[PDB]
């Protein structure tokens, strides 16, 4: 009655039998902008079932000496499907999300993961090691795409903030003893009712192994982590030609 | 006091008691905030709410 | 009207925020009820699942044998107005006589509260803020002495032409708000409203403000949110010829009518630049302190 | 009297023996009822925990 | 407040709410103007007013 | 006057008459204390109270 769950939205379905619970971000469900919050004067388009569906992004490799990965949202969905073709033509953009991270292991493996949602996760660099040069992160590190990016110093989250207080935001834990999936429903968090979908990334997903992996010689040595996410209540406004970046 | 209503609070559930000597309401004092908490937003943000008397995963 | 059945029985266009929580009034702390010994089966209030993500809901009465305490500790100190309405130093403007920093009797200061580390760490606890302000300008000589000197503060909104020099024709303040003070009086104090085009300020803005091919020359515009660039603060010694008293201006901002959204972790490392969360690469210092072993203190 | 709340709502001084059993009269042995074949699910009267 | 009424507004359709501490009304504060517009004076100053649904010259 | 009630007296039998111009009640003036004495606490702290007309030890 609580261990098993099913997520049906659009034409996709995720069924899992070792789930913990479906967390709700800040007690608020994703919705459409009301007439008070709205700024634009054109009617916003809203594809119902053609964008509110799950997109399985990529398969990672949780090895023994892993550090962590991060994906910037909604940068990961600008080349996939009708959602990746609507955010290239349109200017304004508004959507919640629904993130579901699968990571499976046997009953002989041990380890934990921290699946976090950090709003406006601003990447900062090491300033040349000593802290003299005013360096800045490149474009292939700030918005990594659908392949993520490996964290170089995961204790400070590559942003100056410590990892031990990360659970004040949305967090679920993939502990390979009891559960195997972490599902988070994120509402739309921005100061503006709509936003551009090509430069501003709203929040960043963080998957960091807190407790390490361990197994004995004889089990299979590779444990994959897959991210699966679905936009919810997507809206677009303002047509133009197709520009990539 | 007949003045403008253009402070950075207007349209909220919190009712203030401030003093003001000008025509605009952003020059007023800080005043006494209402004491309304919400622990269920950051601490128990789950969909089905479980009782403390019962184990959640059965 | 409508005749199809997959729209008249649909839920497209749900505008209201379906909230699971409901804010209750809590003027003091919560009391404690009397609890006795309990040796039952099935009902366990001490075993939870941290994998769910929610925190502990274990009352104190369900773990020990408690006493009835009528708690009357007020929680009126930890609110947002009682935490941020304390004026801290946010900027300092220098006006020397013979030098290379500001040798022409004027200095232009861009408005940002992220220049000093003690105020910066408090306001970066949250992501979005929405506040008024009460600025305060305390002017003195570098040796602390008060001299009979007249000064003009000018708030330059974003767009207006900055003064090139002290005798420039932008100082005539036909529409810019200006403050004329001497130094032999109490310090000036204004009230700045919420002056942003957005609905709230933001100290962390992940992304770029422009379009186009972002290469190695245009990388410094990352994180520069233009909903926070509020203009330029300008000072001058009100006169034609050269003055003879050196000046130092200090700015103190306190926030009022504060609303904050979306908390986040607080920084533990040293700051290095303004509006740039860089840190030292080699000198990564842990948050707590170290001991010899874990078995002993 | 009493004015504290952790004594007036306490259970200190329970003197009666709170018994879970209650002795019933049994002059003879117990009879046997008619039972038919039963091929159901979930309801098992032969499996216990020692 | 018993004072003189000799400000530079008297005899208009705009009603003010000002403060004043003297006997003459031109030393008072600026106050809150009434918000009455008239776009039909500089933008559509024509004799016969045409509907936006119809072409004017037929 | 709508203010906070957090002075160092609140919850006593002494009723004050003070003036205050802030939102907190510890910045108010000293005011007029009520004149209630109790000589029976330090001077006659005995269990059985004896009359002044009678010798105590008989
Ligand atoms: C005579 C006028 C006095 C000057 C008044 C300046 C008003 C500006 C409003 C101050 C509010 C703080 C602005 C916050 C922005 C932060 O610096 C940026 N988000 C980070 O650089």
């Amino acid at each position: 009655s609580d261990r098993v769950a099913q997520l049906t939205i659009g034409n996709s379905t995720i069924t899992t039998q070792e789930a913990a619970n479906i967390i709700v971000g800040y007690g608020e469900w994703p919705s459409y902008c009301s007439d008070d919050d709205a700024t634009a004067v054109d009617k916003p388009t809203r594809p119902d079932v053609s964008v509110n569906r799950f997109y399985t992004l990529d398969t990672k490799l949780w090895e023994k000496s892993s550090k962590g990965w991060y994906w910037k949202f909604p940068d990961v969905l600008t080349e996939t499907g009708v959602f990746g073709q609507n955010a290239q033509f349109h200017y304004l953009y508004r959507s919640g999300f629904c993130i579901h991270v699968q990571c499976n292991a046997s009953k002989f493996h041990q380890g934990a993961l921290l699946v976090a949602i950090l709003p406006e996760y601003v990447i900062g660099t090491v300033a040349g090691g000593t802290g003299t040069e005013d360096s800045h992160p490149p474009y292939k590190q700030t918005q990594p795409g659908a392949d993520g990016f490996e964290l170089q110093h995961p204790y400070v989250l590559d942003a100056g903030i410590p990892i031990s207080q990360l659970t004040v935001c949305h967090h679920q834990r993939i502990n390979l003893r009891t559960n195997n999936c972490a599902t988070i429903i994120v509402p739309y968090m921005n100061t503006l009712p709509f936003d551009s979908a090509l430069n501003h990334c709203n929040f960043g997903l963080l998957v960091v192994p807190i407790s390490p992996l361990d197994f004995d010689q004889g089990a299979t040595p590779v444990i994959p982590i897959t991210i699966t996410l679905a936009p919810m209540c997507s809206e677009f406004a303002g047509l133009r030609q197709a520009v990539t970046q | 006091s007949h003045e403008n209503s253009n402070s950075a609070t207007e349209g909220s559930t919190i009712n203030y008691t401030t003093i003001n000597y000008y025509k605009d309401s952003y020059a007023a004092t800080a005043g006494k905030q209402s004491l309304k908490q919400d622990p269920d937003k950051f601490a128990n943000p789950v969909k089905d709410i479980f009782t403390e008397m019962a184990a959640p995963l059965k | 009207g409508d005749r199809v059945a997959d729209v008249i029985e649909s839920s497209i266009g749900d505008s209201v925020s379906r909230a699971l929580t409901q804010a209750l009034p809590a003027p003091t702390g919560q009391n404690t009820q009397v609890s006795s010994h309990r040796l039952d089966t099935g009902e366990v209030p001490a075993l939870q699942a941290a994998e769910i993500g929610a925190s502990s809901n274990t009352s104190d009465e369900s773990m020990i044998e408690t006493r009835c305490v009528l708690n009357s500790h007020s929680t009126a100190e930890t609110t947002l107005d009682s935490f941020f309405s304390r004026a801290g130093l946010v900027g300092e403007i220098d006006l020397p006589l013979e030098g290379t920093t500001n040798p022409n009797g004027y200095a232009n200061w861009d408005i940002d509260i992220t220049g000093y580390a003690q105020m910066r760490r408090k306001v970066e606890l949250f992501t979005y803020m929405r506040f008024d302000a009460e600025f305060t300008f305390v002017a003195c000589t570098p040796t602390g002495q008060v001299v009979p000197q007249l000064l003009q503060y000018m708030f330059v909104p974003p767009g207006a032409p900055k003064p090139e020099s002290r005798e420039s024709l932008a100082w005539q303040t036909a529409t810019n708000p200006s403050v004329f003070v001497k130094l032999t009086d109490p310090p000036a104090q204004v009230s700045v409203p919420f002056m942003s085009p957005a609905s709230a300020y933001q100290w962390f803005y992940d992304g770029y403000p422009t379009f186009g091919e972002h290469k190695q020359e245009k990388d410094l515009e990352y994180g520069a949110c233009p909903n926070n660039m509020m203009g330029t603060f300008s000072v001058r010694t009100v006169g034609s010829s050269k003055s003879k008293y050196p000046l130092v201006v200090r700015i103190y901002m306190r926030m009022k009518h504060v609303r904050a959204w979306i908390p986040r972790p607080m920084r533990n490392q040293n700051y290095l630049f303004k509006a740039n969360p860089n840190y030292a690469g080699n000198s990564i210092k842990p948050t707590g302190t170290s001991r010899s072993a874990i078995t002993t203190l």
